[PDB]
């Protein structure tokens, strides 16, 4: 049943850190979870004997030596953990062998938008989450399948998002675009508008100079905007966004704040406006009245100027002729 | 350091705090801080990256938080502890323990737990990436994990809370996936067995104990409470001699009664 090298217990087959290339033939029929992490497993290592008699639903294959997307996997597998590898391409035939997949973890690889096959995720209308963090990516794939709820494209090299890339992904709950080359013109017109059941959008550490517009208000609870060169907030940026509970605006050079930008925000409870001083006084007279808001309780880690401190009295610090 | 209260014999639920919006997670205090602060990190698969801190139980119930600690990496499971102002936790998809200095917001260290199984490989009965459990007692810092040399069988380790280094490793002959949760008191492993959500009355008690000092281990039957049928995390405190249990959403404290501390030898 179980090999000399690999040892199993009640379905869970632990063939990890053993340091070998091929998957051992000694794979039991009543399989639950296939552990194959921290090994030397290459692309030829995976044999044909990994379907037809495999009851597996979760296969872990991180810290391995395989190139390309894995081939010959049990049809009813839901979790495909493929991390810290040199997977370049994701073809139709390779993905097609596992139709009932729920979670595809491609964190730390080399999958580019050019490297991913056109219409690979076509017959993949069962995927709940796809992680493509730190890959050779340049654009949001676009050929991405429906029923996706978690798409993490963080710490990549993605520069541009097109309108039909996220158009149709709607069912999506959380979009994580962190540490990327997304500029304001790099961020497509009315790009997120379409994503109705989106609870979380993360744009942390990018290249956008002004807080996005045409953002979903329909169901968006969180919006993470930090480590960007945001100076000007467009009036219609935080408009029709009622359902927003958390907004993060820290580590952003907001020199100004327009009169009644947060008006359309009602559910708002947590705000993070810290790490940007010298900004107070003129035009921000409304903040003094606003931050002192009606019930319920108030929570905001706001901003306050450095050179001035209290508008009361007269400055007269200018003494030159 | 801290004085040993004796051998644990009776576990009784004495305090009932609030109910979480998460079925799993961990909540604990710092036994080296004279302040009555509370640290709460609810489990959210692949999304656990923030530790919440509370000043009092009143604030902890009403959901009034003191501050939030965003962590430079994702956390795996409900293992975490808070010792001398620095939290220790299992960094996600690794066998590393990360010392993180709170109220300085800096990674002071990172300890590679040699040959440890991680990421739902050797977890508790409920899984949830609870492969490595940090532990604070009278003898200090601990790591309750498991190696595939043992193959599922729990492996405990003394861990320097200041230099983050393994100060000993003891192999136990009891499965981890069988364990619902485990903890340390006077360097003694108390391993909790409880029913979950076929789901027959397997048992609701600590059935095994391993003694670090002397390396001896025996079978027990210490009646452990599982009223909510899903034990998420159990963390002992040597300062107030209490268990800081999380159970199927229920955030609760479990009181202890201690008997005479005894150890027999014959190698
Ligand atoms: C949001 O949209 C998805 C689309 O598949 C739907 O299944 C879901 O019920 C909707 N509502 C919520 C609260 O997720
Ligand atoms: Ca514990």
């Amino acid at each position: 049943s179980c090999p000399s090298v690999c040892r199993c217990d009640a379905g869970f087959i632990y063939c990890n850190d053993r340091s070998l290339t091929s998957i051992p033939v000694g794979i039991p029929e009543d399989a639950t979870t296939l552990y194959l992490q921290n090994n030397q497993i290459n692309n030829v290592g995976i044999p044909s004997d990994l379907k037809n008699l495999l009851k597996v639903q979760r296969i872990y294959l991180y810290h391995n030596s395989l190139d390309e997307f894995p081939t010959n996997l049990p049809k009813y597998v839901k979790e495909l953990h493929l991390q810290e590898n040199n997977i370049r391409t994701i073809t139709y035939d390779s993905l097609s062998k596992i139709p009932y997949l729920e979670e595809l973890h491609l964190d730390d690889n080399s999958v580019s938008a050019v490297s991913i096959e056109e219409g690979a995720f076509r017959d993949s209308n069962y995927l709940r989450l796809l992680f493509l963090s730190r890959n050779h990516l340049s654009t949001i794939p676009g050929g991405l399948p429906r029923t996706i709820e978690e798409l993490r494209l963080d710490d990549n090299r993605i520069s541009t998002i097109s309108s039909p890339s996220l158009h149709g992904l709607t069912s999506l709950k959380r979009l994580v675009l962190d540490g990327n080359l997304l500029n304001n013109h790099g961020l497509g017109d009315k790009v997120f508008f379409n994503l109705v059941n989106l609870t979380e959008l993360s744009l942390v550490r990018n290249s956008l100079t002004a807080a996005p517009v045409n953002l979903p208000g329909t169901s968006l609870r969180k919006l993470y905007l930090q480590d960007n060169h945001i100076n000007r907030v467009p009036p219609n940026a935080f408009s029709y966004l009622r359902q927003l509970y958390r907004l993060d605006m820290s580590n952003n050079n907001l020199s100004n704040l327009p009169q009644g930008i947060f008006d359309d925000l009602d559910n708002i409870t947590q705000l993070i406006l810290r790490n940007n001083p010298w900004y107070c006084g003129c035009k921000m007279k409304w903040v003094r009245d606003w931050l002192q808001s009606l019930p319920v309780k108030v929570n905001v880690r706001g901003l306050m100027c450095q050179a001035p401190e209290k508008v009361r009295g007269m400055a007269i610090k200018d003494l030159s002729a | 350091v801290f004085l040993c209260p004796g051998l644990l014999k009776g576990v009784y639920q004495s305090e009932h705090l609030f109910e979480s919006d998460h079925q799993s997670g961990a909540w604990c205090k710092d036994p080296l801080q004279a302040s009555d602060k509370i640290y709460y990190m609810p489990w959210t698969p692949y999304r656990t990256d923030t530790l919440t801190e509370y000043s009092s139980k009143d604030d902890f119930i009403a959901g009034r938080p003191t501050t939030t600690y965003k962590l430079p990496h994702r956390v795996d499971g409900t293992g975490f502890v808070v010792y001398d102002g620095a939290l220790f936790f299992n960094k996600e998809r690794t066998r590393n323990i990360v010392k993180f200095d709170l109220r300085t917001r800096i990674k002071s260290g990172e300890a590679i737990i040699a040959n440890a199984n991680y990421h739902d490989t050797s977890p508790y009965r409920w899984g949830g990436k609870s492969d490595i459990d940090l532990a604070v007692d009278e003898n200090g810092l601990w790591v309750i994990y498991a190696t595939e040399q043992n193959n599922g069988k729990i492996v405990i380790s003394q861990l320097n809370p200041y230099t983050l280094r393994i100060e000993g490793t003891w192999d136990t002959a009891y499965d981890k996936r069988s364990a619902s949760n485990a903890f340390m008191i006077c360097g003694i492993l108390y391993v909790v067995k409880s029913v979950y959500e076929d789901n027959e009355a397997t048992g609701n008690k600590i059935d095994y104990i391993y003694n670090t000092d002397q390396s001896k281990d025996s079978l027990v039957d210490v009646p452990f409470p599982n009223s909510y049928q899903y034990i998420a995390a159990v963390d002992y405190n040597p300062r107030d001699n209490l268990l800081y249990v999380w159970n199927n959403y229920h955030v609760v404290k479990y009181s202890l009664d201690f008997g005479p501390l005894d150890s027999r030898s014959g190698p």
